[PDB]
């Protein structure tokens, strides 16, 4: 099996800028390289194969060049809807091996996150169970804590955080951070709390609600 | 017209075996080689293997030698993937290609969970010029949960919250929008065929 | 006794072309339960086109889909996905790289079969394939979705700005911007280099072979030509056509080649019999076309042997 070493595995690149990808194979696969897009929730499409050939349809933007073992992908200039993973593959002998891919981040204007904190429905607390859901909204970049704080005490036990791919518009991130209780200790308890800690504020931003203010 | 038709997302135990099929229409396959690429949840594009058709010479990576068997039927233009022994590891997108045309895959989950329809739990603020409204779709199997408002939308992805999955999805709308309209998730769970609407 | 024998066997065109030239539909296939005419032609046919008449839209545009209308498609495949046509040279090699045989065939011949890798109307027990055309200039092979070739009557087609969902005047025709298409049916022979006609000779008069001697084609028919191409259009104009009421009917639409009316079914031989060759004096500028096979040559240097199915320009 012939390995394709592909690299960057993560390249974070503004509107406009020069992306270079490159694999390098570990036996000579001639000019026998293809390069796929992964835009997310989509098939792999062909840019360009036999290493150096635009396929019909795609922006002459995307190149690439090599033979033997060195190959190179290029996006000369990157547009925000380039998005997307992108994988070398040799078809020169079999197994027709694939590199790890590279994903591509949109480098933006640093966002503050918007933070709401919703209590746990009727239709869920008289169930059994109690989630608190936390939304920390269209931010960038993607580095972001979350503190739990119930009765003002931090709880880091039973939250579940789920970000979001980068929006294929805003080029932000959104995340939710789930507070899962019993609807026995979640009634034990009054102030629930969740903090985001961005790099875009000194102090994070607290969002809570008492469960006796209504 | 060219088409490639993948069948359907599948659910199975582990030890199990599938049969995938990828459809060709428009096209005859003969002279093209159909390969089948694995991508694992989050991971890469993993090559299994390929047939002529014309021959019915498959070949394959040693990796997948005794998992994965490749047949074609170049009489109703169709290419198959026999998976056997199944396993977690075996959890994956499926595609076939018709050559350098990839198909739409195929969502293979293995795992002894069964198809539980979600629970739709509403969001609401509560006791700005703007406010963010929510629904939480817990204890759901297997992935694919379709939830529609009725572009500021958010899908967070699902969580596997101890053997059942648990996503959540907001929508951002003028503070005079709500609680004015009606505001109206749509939670489509396709494998328990249900679809309920939380107001 | 011949030395021309098996040099002159590609120009025996009723036995390598064995079809139309200017209109080939030499075979009839059955689509749907129906029988289409087809092109059935085992030579390329070299600078073919078609020209639509009093219309700016080529033909090698895609048929007209959608919300567009006849008059604003031509002739090709239109563009779904995955995109069968047009197809590059590259792409093509590329598609169809692990078949030893159809990766290593000659552009034309990759370019027909892929064409004929197309199932018409979903119909996969039918033998009907689409022929096409390949340009040798961007490298790219188009399959051709109307396998008619010609459609002319002040009564079978409308010709007007106003009327766009009408149907096309069209022709054959070896036009100066089709020099580098070649027009190909299903049937184009893996071998065409070695038994099918492409450049034209220079010094030879095709002849016949009479008693030990390359005699004169008794019966010529003389017409001006400034130059080679001229007289190589003016040949494909007479040669083998499989071409045939008051009205288009759908009988009539069939018996012309068409297949379709709107994404839905519609519901003769010359066998390479024709003025299939030519004989250019360069001197005079005289076209003299004739309508035998031809099998010896004259090596006059005044003259330049032609086909109906020859490269409008290209010697040797």
């Amino acid at each position: 099996s012939i390995v394709m070493t592909q690299t960057p595995k993560f390249l974070p690149v503004s509107a406009g800028d020069r992306v270079t990808i490159i694999c390098k194979a570990s036996q000579s696969v001639s000019n026998d390289v293809v390069w796929y897009q992964q835009k997310p929730g989509q098939s792999p499409k062909l840019l360009i194969y036999y290493a150096s050939i635009r396929y019909t349809g795609v922006p002459d933007r995307f190149t690439g060049s090599g033979y033997g073992t060195d190959f190179t992908f290029t996006i000369s200039t990157v547009q925000v809807e380039d998005l997307a993973v992108y994988f070398c593959q040799q078809g020169f002998s079999s197994p027709r091996t694939f590199g790890g891919g590279t994903k591509l981040e949109i480098n933006r204007a640093d966002a503050a996150p918007t933070v709401s904190i919703f209590p746990p429905s009727s239709e869920q607390l008289t169930s059994g169970g109690a989630s608190v859901v936390c939304f920390l909204n269209n931010f960038y970049p993607k580095d972001i804590n979350v503190k739990w704080k119930i009765d003002g005490s931090e709880r880091q036990n039973g939250v579940l955080n789920s970000w979001t791919d980068q929006d294929s518009k805003d080029s932000t991130y959104s995340m939710s951070s789930t507070l899962t209780l019993t609807k026995d200790e979640y009634e034990r308890h009054n102030s629930y709390t969740c903090e985001a800690t961005h790099k875009t504020s000194t102090s994070p931003i607290v969002k809570s609600f008492n469960r006796n203010e209504c | 017209e060219v088409q490639l038709q993948q069948s359907g997302a599948e659910l199975l135990k582990p030890g199990a075996s599938v049969k995938l099929s990828c459809i060709v229409s428009g096209f005859k396959i003969k002279d093209t080689s159909m390969h089948w690429v694995k991508q694992r949840p989050e991971q890469g594009l993993e090559w299994i293997g390929r047939i002529d058709p014309a021959n019915d010479n498959s070949e394959y990576d040693p990796k997948f030698q005794g998992k994965a068997t490749i047949t074609a039927d170049t009489s109703s233009n169709t290419a198959y993937l026999q998976l056997s022994s199944l396993t977690s590891e075996d959890t994956a997108v499926y595609y076939c290609t018709l050559s350098h045309f990839w198909g739409q895959g195929t969502t293979l989950t293995v795992s002894s969970a069964k198809t539980t329809p979600p629970s739709v739990y509403p969001l609401a603020p509560g006791c700005g010029s703007s406010v963010t409204l929510g629904c939480l779709v817990k204890g759901y199997f297997p992935e694919s949960v379709t939830v529609t408002w009725n572009s500021s939308v958010h899908t967070f992805p699902a969580l596997l919250q101890s053997g059942l999955y648990t996503m959540s999805s907001s929508v951002t709308v003028p503070s005079s929008t709500w609680p004015s309209q009606t505001v109206t998730c749509s939670v489509a769970h396709p494998a328990s065929s249900t679809t309920v609407d939380k107001k | 006794g011949n030395p021309w024998t098996e040099y002159m066997a590609k120009y025996d065109i009723e036995e390598v072309h064995g079809s139309g030239i200017r209109v080939d539909l030499g075979e009839d296939a059955e689509v749907a339960g129906t029988q289409y005419r087809l092109p059935s032609g085992k030579c390329p046919v070299f600078g073919k086109g078609i020209i639509i008449e009093n219309s700016n839209t080529t033909f090698l545009t895609p048929v007209a889909t959608g919300n567009q209308y006849l008059k604003d498609g031509g002739f090709a495949f239109p563009p779904t996905e995955p995109l069968m046509s047009p197809m590059t040279l590259d792409e093509m090699r590329h598609f169809y790289k692990d078949n030893k045989y159809v990766k290593n065939l000659d552009e034309l011949t990759l370019c027909s079969r892929h064409a004929g890798n197309m199932i018409p109307d979903n119909d996969k027990n039918s033998n009907y394939k689409y022929p096409a055309v390949y340009d040798d200039k961007d490298k790219k092979c188009h399959i051709l979705y109307i396998a008619a070739q010609e459609n002319n009557g002040p009564r079978y087609c409308n010709k007007d700005e106003s009327k766009r969902n009408s149907m096309f005047c069209f022709r054959p025709a070896k036009d100066i911007s089709f020099q580098n298409y070649t027009y190909l049916s299903k049937n184009v022979v893996d071998n065409w280099e070695k038994v099918c006609p492409r450049k034209n000779l220079q010094n030879a008069k095709f002849g016949l072979w009479v008693d030990g001697n390359c005699e004169d084609i008794p019966h010529v028919n003389e017409f001006p030509a400034i130059d080679l191409f001229e007289c190589n259009k003016l040949v494909f104009e007479l040669s083998a056509s499989d071409q045939p009421e008051q009205h288009l009917t759908d009988y009539e639409k069939i018996k012309e080649g068409f297949k379709n009316k709107n994404a839905s079914m519609i519901k003769y031989k010359s066998h390479g019999k024709g003025y299939n060759w030519g004989n250019y004096n360069t001197e005079t500028q005289k076209c003299e076309i004739f309508n035998v096979k031809p099998t010896c040559l004259i090596n006059n240097s005044s003259y330049i042997a032609t086909t109906a199915l020859s490269h409008p320009i290209e010697v040797e």
